[PDB]
C-alpha cells in the first residue's frame, strides 16, 4: 500500500535599511 | 438541460457546438478540407459562469455515453491501483460506443510540474498523457476539460493535438443578463408587476450563479412577508396563501440591495450611503465626474461614433478636507457601477512575490466584474518616485510600480476599468502615472467660495433640526477661508454644545421633579453658533495654499 | 441547549432556523413557490461569539440526521484516504435521512488553492467542491460551516451552490449583553442588589464568552468570600454586587488581552489645574458614549480626536493616564516608534491591525504618544529607507479617515513640537482640537501642590501660598 | 511536551492530539499539561505551512467545539503568550492566564529558605541578609 | 553536530534529538557534546520560519522539562554566546558558561612545550624566549 | 559549486555537503574544490537567512572536530576573500592563502595556448606580450 | 534623472551601453534644455546632480567614433537654455529650424480616420490660428 | 524537447542525456536538437530543486566532454534569451547564437499543409503568403 507525506521547508523574506546622507 | 438553458454567449454557444457536433455528426467535411479534427476542448472563465451547466446540456441533446471524471476522485488506496481504474474507464468509454468524454477540475491534476514534489501525481499525469495520445481516428470520442483558473495548466497538456482549443466563457452582456433570467423565472408564478429589463439594466458584473441567488433572495422575501401575515403557528397548513401568492417588484430592490456579485464579496465594502446632495458645492466638478463616469458605461454607440478612447484614468488632488474621500463615497454608492475599495499600503506585504500577487488578483476581480472603478485613494504611498534614493530597501517599492504600471497598461474599451485617483500631496505622484495616454485629466478642488460654502453648510445641517428664524449666509461670509472640514467641526461643535445645553435641562428637569418636552428647544438656537466659533480654525495655511496654486499654474 | 440559550443575536437566529427549519418541514410550499432554497452557509465572525453554539443548538432542537465534521478529522495518512473519508461522509448522511452537515472551522479544509503549495490538501478541497455541486450533488442535505477568518477560503467555493448565504454573527450591543447577561444568570442564585442593566451598559466590549468568564469569576470570588461541608454554608451564597464590580475591574475583553495595559492608578483629583481641560476632556468622551439617542436626534456623527501639544512635563502622560483610569471605554496605549519593524509593510500592518482591535472593542481610546515620531512631515528626508515613515503616515491618514464606519473610536494626540506634525493630521475630522495646556499659574501651582501632597503628612502651620507666590516658572514636573 | 506530538506523515500530528484527548477523557477526571506551547500554537496568521496550522484548529475544536470537554482541566506553560493565536486566549479553552513573575525580597527569603534546608549550613549563615543582596535573582 | 540533526521533512530534526537524548539515557551516566550550539538555537521571535523555533523549544524541553534528566551532563561549544536563545543561558540547562579565551604569556609557552614534545629540534633552541615575542597567537 | 549546492529546503543542503565529503573520504585520499565560497560564507553577522549560516557550521564542522578529516585536502577559492569568516580562516581549515593575482607569464600562456597548432613562421609573440597588458589568463 | 548620486549617471551610462550593443541606433533625447541646463553655476545639490549629468553626458558622447554609428536626436522649444559645451562641434553640430499649410496638413492628418461631416472646410481654421501647434 | 527527460526513477534524467549524447556519438557526425531549454535550464539562482542542478550539472559536462573525434554538433532553441545559464552561455558550449528577428517558406508550409484537399478552383496561395506576414508553423 502507498503513503503520504508532509513537508514544509522554509520563506524568504525582504529587509528595509536606513541610509545617512551628506548634504 | 438543453440549449435552451444555457443562455449569454450565443457566439460561443454556436462555436462549441459546431466543434463538438461536426467531428461525431458530419466527418465528411473535415476530410474534404483535409483536417483531423481535434480531440480535446478547454473552456476557462470565473467560477460560476455556466461552463458545467453547458457541458450537461451537451451531454443531454447527443445521444453519445457521457462518461464524467471528477478530478479529485482518480486517486486509490492500495499501491498502484488508481492507474489501472483510470485506464480501465478509458478503455471502456472507447470500446462502447463514440462517446464523450468529461474530465472536471483539470487543474487538481496540473500543478505546473513546479509545485509538485510527488510521484503518484507525476504518474498519474502521465498515464493520462498516455491514454490521451492512444486515441486511434476510428474511436470519434472527443474530451472536454473544465478548468477554473487558465494558468495553471500544464503547457504539456496544452500541446497541439492534445488540448488544442480554448473558449473564455466571459461576462454575458445585458441582454444575455435579461435572457438568463427569464429561463430562471419562466418556471415561477410570477406577478403582473414586474419589468426584468429594469434588473438586467441596474445588474452589472453578475455571472451566470448570483442571477439564481438574486431570483432565490427574492422568493424568501416573499415567503417572508407571506409568512409574517399568514402565520401559520407551526402545527398545521393552510391551502389558500400559497394560491395567494405573488411576486412583487420592492423585494427585487430588497434583494439587489443586499447582494452583490459572488467575485466581489472577498472585498465587499461596509455600506456607506451618501447621496449627490451631501457633496456641497462643486456643482461643476460634480457635472464633469458625472458626464466622465456615465459615458464610457452607457454608450458604446456614441463611443464609436466619437472614433477618440477615452481616457481610463483619474486623479483628484487638492488640500485636505474638501470632500476628494466624499467624491469617492458619492460614486460608490450612487454611480451604478462594481467600486473595489482599496488603501495603499493595504496591498503590500513582506514576503517575496506576495506584494505583486496582491496587485495582481485586485485588478483581476476588477476586470472580473468589468464595468467597476477601482478607488485608489493616498496614491502617492505606493506610486512614488523611483529611484529617488541608493537606498531602495530591496526596490520592492520599484517592483510594485512597475507591476503596477504593466499589469495596469493592458486596458482597452473592454472591461470598463475605471480608476478613481486621490492624492494629499501630488509633487511626490511618479510622472510615469501623469503622462499624457494613462491618467491624462486633472481635477484641482479649490477651497470653497461663499456660496459654494453656503452650500455646503445646507448640505452637512440638511438631517438637523434647525431654527425657523436662521440664516447661515453670514456664517459663510465670515469663514472665507474655511475648509469643508472646517465646516464639519463648527457644526460639530454646535451640535456638542446643544446636547450639553439639553442634558443639563434634563438634569434640572429631573431634579426639581424629585424635590414632555425633552428639552427647551429641539433645535440648534443661533447661540449655539454665536459661542461655537471661537474654537474653530483653518486647516490648510497659507504655505499650502500657495504651493497648490503653483503646482495648478504649471 | 435550545432557543434560549444562544442570545444577542435575532436576526442570525431567525434566518438560520428558517432556512435549516422551514424547507424541512413544509417543502410542498417550497415546491409550489418553484425554487429551491439556499442549502449552504457559512457563519464567521470573531471568537466567542456563539457560532459552535448555534450549531449546537440546531442540533439538538431538530429533529434530523446530524453528522459532524471537524476540519483537520478528514484528512489521514494512506494516499487518497481523506476523499474517501469525505465521500463515506456525504454518502451516510445522504442514505439515511434529510440532514445537517457542520463542518467546523472550515478554514483548515478550505484553503484558497492560490496560496497553498501542498498536494493532498488541494485535492481535499477540490473533492469538496465536486461533492457540494456537479452530477448528483445533494439530495435533501443542508451543510453549515463555522470560520473566523471567512477571506481564507477560496472563492470558487463560497459560489452560489456550495455557500449561498453568508450570516455575519458579530459583536453583540448593549442590549445582546443585557440579554446573555440574563440567559447565564438564569441559573445561578442572585443577591436583590444585582442590577444587570448597568453592568451591561459598563461591559463595552465582552462578546458571548466574556460574559460567561465574567460570571463564572464573580462566583469564585464569592466562594472565596465564604469559605474563611455543612448546609449552613453550602446555602445562602448570594453572589453580591460588589462581586461582579470586582469581576468587571478585573477582567478585560479577550479581543485585547493581547494588549492588556499596566494597571496604573492614578485618579481626577491627582491632576492639578487645567479644569476647564479636564471636564471638556470629560464632556468629548462621556457623551458620545452614554448619550447616543441626543446625537442621534440632531443627526450627527461625534467628535472623535483631540491633540494636547505644551512645554514638556504640563501634564499630557498624566491626562493620558487620568482618562485610561476613570473611564468606562476600554484603552490601548501605543508607543510612538514601538510599532515600527525592520520588513517591508509590518509597520503599516501592526498600525492596521491595532487600530482593527480598537474599532473591534468600541468604544476604544487610543493614546499615541509623541505623535510627531511617526507622523512628522512627509518627502522633507531626502536619505529615508524606502519611504516607509512616509507610507505609516498615510496608513494612518487612512486608518483614522477612509472607507471605516466611524463607530466609536477616540484618538488623543501628545507632543510637545505640534511644528513637525503632518497639517493632514491636524485638520477637522482626524484630530479635530488642539488643546495647549500652558504653564501653570499661581492657583494651578497650588491645586498640584495639594494634589502631590495629598498622601503625606505636613505641619499644621505649613502655608504652601509662599511656595506657589515663589515658583513663577515651573512646571508641574519642577 | 510541545513539539513531541508531531510526525512526518500527513495527518498523524492531530492523530496524535485525539489519542492524547480521548485517553485523558476515557480515564478519568484528569489533567493536561502541555509544556511550552508557544511551539505549536501560532497565529495562523503569519505561518505559511500548512501542518502546524492544522494542528492549531484541531486544538480548537477539541477544547471547544461540540461536546467539548468533560470534566479535564488544560494546564498550559509559556515564556511569551503574546505569540499565540488569539482564539486560544479565550474562556472555554484558556479561562485564566497567571502571571508567575519575579519575586520580590519576600519571595527571594523563601527560595533561599526552601533551596537550604537540606544541606548542612554552618552556624554563621544568615539567610535574610543574603536575600537582601540579592536583587534581580529570578528564583 | 550542529546541522547534522535537522532533517527535510516537518517533524523529524525532534525526533532526532529524542533518539538521541534516549540512546544518551538508555545505558550509562553519559556525557553529550552539542559542537556549534548556536547553529541550532537562534534567538527566539528573531527567526522567520516554525522549524527553528520548534527545535529550540524542543531542546528546552529535553533538558529542563518534567522528568528532565538522569545523571546525563551536557555541553555546548558556541563562538557567540549573545546569538544564543536567552531561555537556554539560564541555571538548569546551560548553568557554568566557562570562558577559554586568549592564553597568556604561560599559557603559551605550555603550548609551545606541548606542542615540540613529538618534534625534533636543534640543540640550541629555546621556547620561552620564542613564547616572549608572540603577543596575540591562540592555540 | 558555491550557488549549486546552496537550496532553500531546509535541511537539504547541509545533506549534500555532508554526502559530499563522506564521498571523497570513502573511496581514497582525494582533493575538493569548493568553488566560489565567498556565496556560502556570509560572516554569521551581516546575513539574515538561517540557511547561509547552518551551511556555514557545516562547514566548519566538516573540516574541524572529531575525526573531522582523514587524509584529505580541500582548497577553496574565491575574489574578495575578507567577507569570509574568521573561524573559516583559521588554522587546520583554510591556514595557507594563496594570491594569484605579467609579461613574461602572459608569455608563457600564449606559447602553451598556440602549440597545438602551426598558427605560422612570422609571428611575433613580444607584440602579442606587449598589447594585451590586461588580459587575466 | 535620480535625486540621489550616481544612480542618475548610472541610467545614461547604461542607456548608452544599450545604444552600443544595438548599433546603429537613434537616441531621441526629448527636451534637451531640462537635462542640460547649461551647467553654469548653480551652486547647490541640484546644481551638482546637473553638473554631473552633463559631464557624464558629454563624456558618453565624444566618446563614439566611426564604429557603432549611434546618432542622438534632440529637440527642444527654447534654445536659450541649451549648453553650448553641448552645441560645441564635433559632439553635435547640425542645427534644423522648425505654418498655416502645415496646421492644415496636420489637420488633416489627425482627422484621418474620423467620419467629418462632408460640408465641412478646415482652411477657416487653419487661418484663423495662427501661433497654435500640434499638441492644441 | 525540454521537460521530456524526466521519470518517476531518480537520476534517470542524467542517464537518459549519456544516452542521447553516446548515440549521437555512436552512430554518426550528427546534430542534436534540444528544444525548449528554458526548462531543464532554469538559470541556476530562482531555482530550488536538486534534480534541477542535477541535470544542469549532466548537461553542462556532457557537453564539455566532446572531443574532436565526435565531430557532433547539437543545436538548442529557446523562447526567451535572458533565462538561460550564463555557464551553459560559456565560452566551450554556446558562443554562436543567432537572432532571428519568409514568404516563400510561408508558400511552401501553405501547399504541404493544404495539398490535401479537394480545395477550389479560383485560390492563390501567393496572395496568401504575401498577406500573412507574423505567421509561423
Ligand atoms: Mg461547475
Ligand atoms: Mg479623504
Ligand atoms: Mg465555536
Ligand atoms: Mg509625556
Amino acid at each position: 500500500a502507498a503513503a503520504a507525506a508532509a513537508a514544509a521547508a522554509a520563506a524568504a523574506a525582504v529587509a528595509v535599511a536606513v541610509a545617512v546622507a551628506a548634504a | 438541460v438543453g440549449y435552451d438553458d444555457i443562455g449569454g454567449c450565443r457566439k460561443q454557444m454556436a462555436q462549441i457546438r459546431e466543434m463538438v457536433e461536426l467531428p461525431l455528426r458530419h466527418p465528411q467535411l473535415f476530410k474534404a478540407i483535409g483536417i483531423k479534427p481535434p480531440r480535446g476542448v478547454l473552456m476557462y472563465g470565473p467560477p460560476g459562469t455556466g461552463k458545467t451547466l453547458m457541458a450537461r446540456a451537451v451531454a443531454n441533446e447527443t445521444g453519445a455515453f457521457f462518461f464524467l471524471i471528477n478530478g479529485p476522485e482518480v486517486m486509490s488506496k492500495m499501491a498502484g491501483e488508481s492507474e489501472s481504474n483510470l485506464r480501465k474507464a478509458f478503455e471502456e468509454a472507447e470500446k462502447n460506443a463514440p462517446a464523450i468524454i468529461f474530465i472536471d477540475e483539470i487543474d487538481s491534476i496540473a500543478p505546473k510540474r513546479d509545485k509538485t514534489n510527488g510521484e503518484v501525481e507525476r504518474r498519474v499525469v502521465s498515464q493520462l498523457l498516455t491514454l490521451m495520445d492512444g486515441m486511434k481516428a476510428r474511436s470519434n470520442v472527443v474530451v472536454i476539460a473544465a478548468t477554473n483558473r487558465p494558468n495553471s495548466i500544464d503547457p504539456a497538456l496544452r500541446r497541439f493535438g492534445r488540448f488544442d482549443r480554448e473558449v473564455d466563457i466571459g461576462i454575458p452582456d445585458a441582454t444575455g443578463r435579461l435572457e438568463v433570467l427569464r429561463i430562471h423565472t419562466k418556471n415561477m408564478k410570477l406577478a403582473d408587476d414586474v419589468d426584468l429589463e429594469a434588473l438586467a439594466a441596474e445588474t452589472h458584473g453578475y455571472v451566470g450563479a448570483d442571477i439564481a441567488s438574486l431570483c432565490s433572495e427574492a422568493a424568501m422575501q416573499q415567503i417572508r412577508e407571506k409568512m409574517d401575515l399568514i402565520d401559520l403557528d407551526e402545527d398545521e397548513i393552510d391551502a389558500e396563501v400559497l394560491d395567494s401568492l405573488g411576486v412583487t417588484m420592492d423585494n427585487f430592490r430588497f434583494a439587489l440591495g443586499n447582494s452583490n456579485p459572488s467575485a466581489l464579496r472577498e472585498t465587499v465594502v461596509e455600506s456607506v450611503n451618501v447621496t449627490w446632495d451631501d457633496v456641497g458645492g462643486l456643482d461643476e466638478i460634480k457635472e464633469e465626474l458625472k458626464e466622465t463616469v456615465e459615458y464610457p458605461v452607457l454608450h458604446p454607440d456614441q463611443y464609436t461614433k466619437f472614433g477618440l478612447s477615452p481616457s481610463k484614468g483619474v486623479l483628484f488632488y487638492g488640500p485636505p478636507g474638501t470632500g476628494k474621500t466624499l467624491l469617492a463615497k458619492a460614486v460608490a454608492t450612487e454611480v451604478s457601477a462594481n467600486f473595489i475599495s482599496v488603501k495603499g499600503p493595504e496591498l503590500l506585504s513582506m514576503w517575496y512575490g506576495e506584494s505583486e500577487s496582491n496587485i495582481r488578483d485586485i485588478f483581476d476581480k476588477a476586470r472580473a466584474a468589468a464595468p467597476t472603478v477601482v478607488f485608489l485613494d493616498e496614491l502617492d504611498s505606493i506610486a512614488k518616485a523611483r529611484g529617488g534614493s541608493l537606498g531602495d530597501a530591496g526596490g520592492a517599492s520599484d517592483r510594485v510600480v512597475n507591476q503596477l504600471l504593466t499589469e495596469m497598461d493592458g486596458m482597452n474599451a473592454k472591461k470598463n476599468v475605471f480608476v478613481i485617483g486621490a492624492t494629499n500631496r501630488p509633487d511626490q505622484i511618479d510622472p510615469a502615472i501623469l503622462r499624457p495616454g494613462r491618467l491624462d485629466q486633472l481635477i484641482y478642488v479649490p477651497l470653497p467660495d461663499e456660496n459654494a460654502r453656503l452650500s455646503i453648510l445646507n448640505a452637512q445641517l440638511r438631517k438637523t433640526p434647525l431654527e425657523p428664524g436662521l440664516e447661515l449666509t453670514a456664517i459663510a461670509k465670515a469663514t472665507q477661508g474655511f475648509s469643508g472640514a472646517d465646516l464639519l467641526y463648527i457644526v460639530q461643535r454646535a451640535a456638542k454644545y446643544a446636547i450639553k445645553d439639553s442634558i443639563e435641562a434634563h438634569r434640572q428637569h429631573e431634579a426639581e421633579k424629585e424635590v414632555p418636552e425633552v428639552d427647551p428647544v429641539p433645535y440648534i438656537t443661533k447661540e449655539h453658533f454665536a459661542e461655537a466659533m471661537k474654537t474653530a480654525k483653518r486647516s490648510v495655511s497659507d504655505a499650502e495654499l500657495r504651493r497648490y496654486e503653483a503646482y495648478s499654474q504649471q
